[PDB]
RNA sequence: ACAUCAGUUCUAUUGAACUGAGAGUAGGGGGAUGUGGACAUUUUUGUGAAGGUGCAAUGUGAGUUGGACUGGAAGAAUGUC
RNA sequence: CUUAAAUGAAUUAGCGUUACAAGUGGGCUCUGACCGGUAAGCGGUCAUGGCGAAAUGGGAUGAACCAUACGUCUGAAUAAG
RNA sequence: GUACCCGUCUUGAAACACGGAUUAGGGAGUUUAUCUGUAGUGCGAGUCUUUGCACGUUAACUGUAAAGGCGUAGAGAAAGC
């Protein structure tokens, strides 16, 4: 928050609801894997990255 | 080359062993994601009913 | 052969700046190094610079309106180069080659089916 | 004749292109330090290996 | 418009700048292995073949006798360099070695005491994993040019050796080098 | 002064060395790149 | 060691084994660097009127 | 040669890689070692310290074939390098008796001997002009003789 | 959608799929075009060489090539120097 | 030598080291702070930014202000205005 | 609809700053010595064969004896080490 106080003129920000956090990740969501900027496509992308952390598919 | 042409026959089978196995693993996961999506739906609506 | 529709990205040739004005200056392109030059700066109403932006497709590069990529053919011995790549490349016989050997290269080509791009030498 | 004496406009810019942290090799500096301390620190090491 | 630092600080040598057949060939052998076997040994041998001739320092035969003293038989000393014999070492041990080249003095000494004289493409058949191998390298700073490198001489104390044709008194020994003539570095 | 020059390899070519079963047994399997789809992934969004 | 025949003057007279110079590897780069510099030796110095 | 130079690629570029504002010109500093105590002192101070000044004792008519200047050195670790390797193998198999080989340093152009490394326990005889203290000590300990010339 | 330069995943034999970036004076690096002559290798030419004038292609571009008229005897390519 | 117990802020990121060499050593300036001056498009400093080497759009017009910093094209929706 | 004249010193040039009537052909970072550092190549405690001699299808190429250069031990004004 104190970092955001310095940069307040450069950014717009707020507190998104669950329907908005959903709709970003389904439409526009992408995974930065090994510095490649890969599109999210299928849930086997994010099982391989994040399955050890108990996050299996895009809902999780 | 005769040994390599023999050995690729094992790599055909060992490929198709994992093809059967990982598809079977996928169907087990396709059961378990469905309960989580139903959980988080009914967990979200109960969060709203709690505060309201 | 099968290919895309050929599209060039620039139609005309690039002129050097101020080449239209003067006969001393040839119209072959030269990158302008002037300190106060408008052209180096890119202002509006200057020509765009030749650059890797204008590069044509990797499939259709060096490709004629016909279809075929022209290899130059200087003799009967050099015509063996086009035997492998029959319907991708095609022949283009040199201007040095005279009227007698012109007819022999056409007769060799019609046997082996290699399309010759040179046209209408005459007589 | 009379031109500028100095400036610091873009001292900061140049310094930050690269403020590299020069690391010390070891904390002891045996050129300094007490000789009477270091004299005894030799006879600790010399006696031990025998 | 993106804020990145576009410059490259670090190049690295990927393939060798030699125009040989053989150095370029057996680079691709150990490049092929280093990828496919996925191992730390072959990755090093691949990279050592890239690097320039100055860094491939000539690992002498007395250093080879010191390394292998202790180590049991069927243990190759793999070495991406030239081997050069020592005069001063007297009786060579019986030892198994692999390098790019030997000197013809050194090859005589190793063979005459029942040793082995192995090439890198020969070694790729024997030990792909590098099990009971021993990678060695000459020290980088043993070159004479390397002693001129460092803090500039005269920094108190550089210990870097000034670039001079002729040594003795008269050539660079007075005002700077000694405290009698004003100052000492 | 001259003496007769040695080669670096013992063999002429590489391809005999790689194809031998001494090498081949140690190697991992030859991989190949997947091309990735461009597209509803999730099995039940209609609960939401 | 491998062999090559010797033609009779007319024909084959006998078979003689190769000497050990034919072992040594063929080097395009090394033969270039030598020949390029060695061909400069086979030339005449010339200059314009000073 | 003239193809590979950087000058060849700098056609069109107007200054040929030498600046506009400064203008590449023949005498920036002054000639050779000039201004070593003045305006090029920083170069002398930084890279070649001790350049200025006089030190030492003047030597008149120095000759280097005198046996005052001229002493080549050799070391105790070798010596055996001077003799071929068939000799000392025979000298290893010997009693405390006879036939101890003479390693002549002075024929080969080595006057003094200097002990930096080891020997074996073979007997031998060093003919040389001079020794060190430790070189004389090591040759005794191997089991051999120190001749002077 | 396309080009270039990086990189990431792989690939023996020179490549594949995919992601990212975009000003530039003084200045530095990489690859490429053209000219006089040389050494190999391969040719073209009185059924018309080089050169020159106009026109149509082709290359991002330096350039290169075709055909027509003029000319009347030599030119050019590939790899190294 | 060893007896215990763990990787004990956030956000981000590979980090370290060496060699050789170019150009440069006249700067100017918006917004704030400041010294001298009646004041200056004046002289001399400070902090971030800009120009110099930065196009395009906007301020009719303008090196410096605002939006924004650029491969070649085809659209959509915007910024300053 | 857009578009100020190029080259140049300059903080700043369309400038009421200087050079420039037209066209063709000439026209400017080269070479030597003593070194530095990086990369390539050969040999390696060695290395260089050249001053010169012997060869030659002759300024080349080829063969080779012995010195000599630099390296292999340094510090000190020097004795001595």
């Amino acid at each position: 928050i104190e970092m955001l106080k310095r940069v307040t003129p450069q950014v717009a920000f707020g507190y998104p609801s669950v329907d908005m956090v959903r709709k970003l990740i389904y439409k526009l969501g992408t995974a930065n894997l090994n510095g490649q900027r890969i599109p999210i496509a299928d849930n086997q992308i994010i099982k391989v990255a994040l399955g050890h952390l108990c996050i299996e598919s895009v809902e999780d | 080359l005769q040994k390599i042409a023999a050995r690729v026959e094992a790599q055909k089978a060992a490929y198709l062993k994992k093809k059967e196995e990982l598809l079977a693993a996928a169907k087990a996961n396709e059961a378990k994601i469905q309960e989580r999506a139903k959980k988080y739906a009914a967990e979200y609506v109960s969060q709203t009913k709690a505060e309201i | 052969a099968e290919h895309k529709p050929i599209i060039h990205k620039k139609t005309n040739r690039f002129h050097r700046p101020q080449s239209d004005l003067w006969n001393r200056v040839p119209s072959a392109w030269r990158h302008p190094r002037g300190i106060d030059s408008r052209f180096r700066r890119k202002y509006r109403g200057t020509p765009l610079h030749p650059s890797a932006g204008f590069g044509s497709d990797k499939e259709t590069r060096f490709m004629l309106p016909n279809g075929f990529i022209p290899v130059i053919v200087r003799s009967l011995k050099d015509l063996d180069m086009l035997l492998t790549k029959n319907t991708t490349h095609g022949a283009m016989i040199s201007a040095q080659v005279g009227a007698k050997l012109q007819q022999e290269i056409i007769k060799k080509a019609q046997e082996l089916n290699i399309e010759i791009l040179n046209q209408a030498r005459k007589h | 004749a009379k031109r500028s004496n100095t400036s610091a406009h873009n001292r900061s810019h140049q310094h930050h292109r690269n403020i590299h942290k020069c690391v010390v090799k070891k904390l002891w500096f045996e050129k300094g330090m007490n000789a009477k301390f270091l004299r005894n620190a030799r006879y600790a090491k010399a006696g031990q290996n025998k | 418009g993106v804020d990145l630092d576009h410059r490259v600080p670090r190049k690295q040598r990927q393939e060798p700048k030699t125009a040989d057949a053989q150095m370029k060939m057996l680079h691709n052998l150990y490049a092929f292995l280093a990828r496919r076997t996925g191992n730390d040994f072959n990755a090093k041998i691949a990279h050592r073949l890239c690097i320039s001739r100055t860094n491939r320092r000539p690992y002498s035969l007395s250093r080879l006798a010191t390394a292998l003293n202790g180590k049991e038989a069927e243990t190759i000393a793999v070495l991406v360099a030239k081997i050069t014999n020592d005069e001063r070492l007297l009786e060579v041990p019986k030892m198994k070695v692999c390098a790019l080249k030997f000197t013809e003095t050194a090859r005589a000494r190793i063979l005459a005491a029942g040793g082995e004289c192995i090439t890198f493409d020969q070694l790729a058949q024997l030990r792909p994993t590098g099990d009971k191998c021993l990678l060695l390298e000459g020290d980088r700073t043993r070159r004479l040019v390397n002693k001129h490198f460092g803090a500039a001489p005269g920094d108190d104390n550089s210990k870097t050796r000034p670039k001079v044709a002729s040594h003795g008194r008269k050539f660079e020994m007075a005002r700077g080098r000694r405290k009698s003539r004003w100052y000492h570095a | 002064r001259f003496s007769l020059p040695r080669s670096i390899m013992t063999n002429a070519d590489i391809e005999a060395v790689i194809t031998s079963d001494a090498v081949q047994s140690v190697l991992n399997e030859k991989k190949e790149v997947v091309p990735l789809p461009k597209c509803l992934s999730v099995g039940a969004c209609e609960d939401w | 060691r491998q062999t090559v025949n010797v033609l009779a003057q007319d024909q084959k007279a006998s078979t003689i084994e190769l000497p050990k110079v034919f072992d040594t590897p063929i080097r395009a780069e090394v033969v270039k660097e030598v020949y390029v510099n060695l061909a400069k030796n086979a030339q005449q110095p010339h200059a314009n009127d000073p | 040669p003239t193809r590979f130079h950087k000058s060849r690629k700098l056609r069109g570029q107007v200054s040929m890689g030498f600046g506009r504002v400064g203008k590449h010109r023949v005498s920036p500093g002054g000639h050779g070692r000039a201004g070593g105590q003045h305006h090029q002192r920083t170069w002398f101070d930084r890279f070649h310290p001790g350049y200025f000044g006089k030190v030492g004792m003047r030597h008149l008519h120095l000759m280097k074939n005198r046996a005052d200047e001229y002493e080549p050195t050799i070391n105790v670790d070798k010596l055996w390098t001077l003799v071929p390797e068939e000799v000392r193998v025979k000298a290893a198999a010997a009693k405390k008796g006879d036939a101890v080989p003479v390693i002549d340093c002075v024929q080969n152009g080595f006057f003094k001997v200097l002990a930096r490394g080891e020997l074996p326990k073979i007997p031998f005889v060093v003919r040389a002009k001079d020794f060190s203290e430790e070189a004389e000590k090591k040759i005794k300990a191997a089991g051999g003789v120190c001749e002077k010339v």
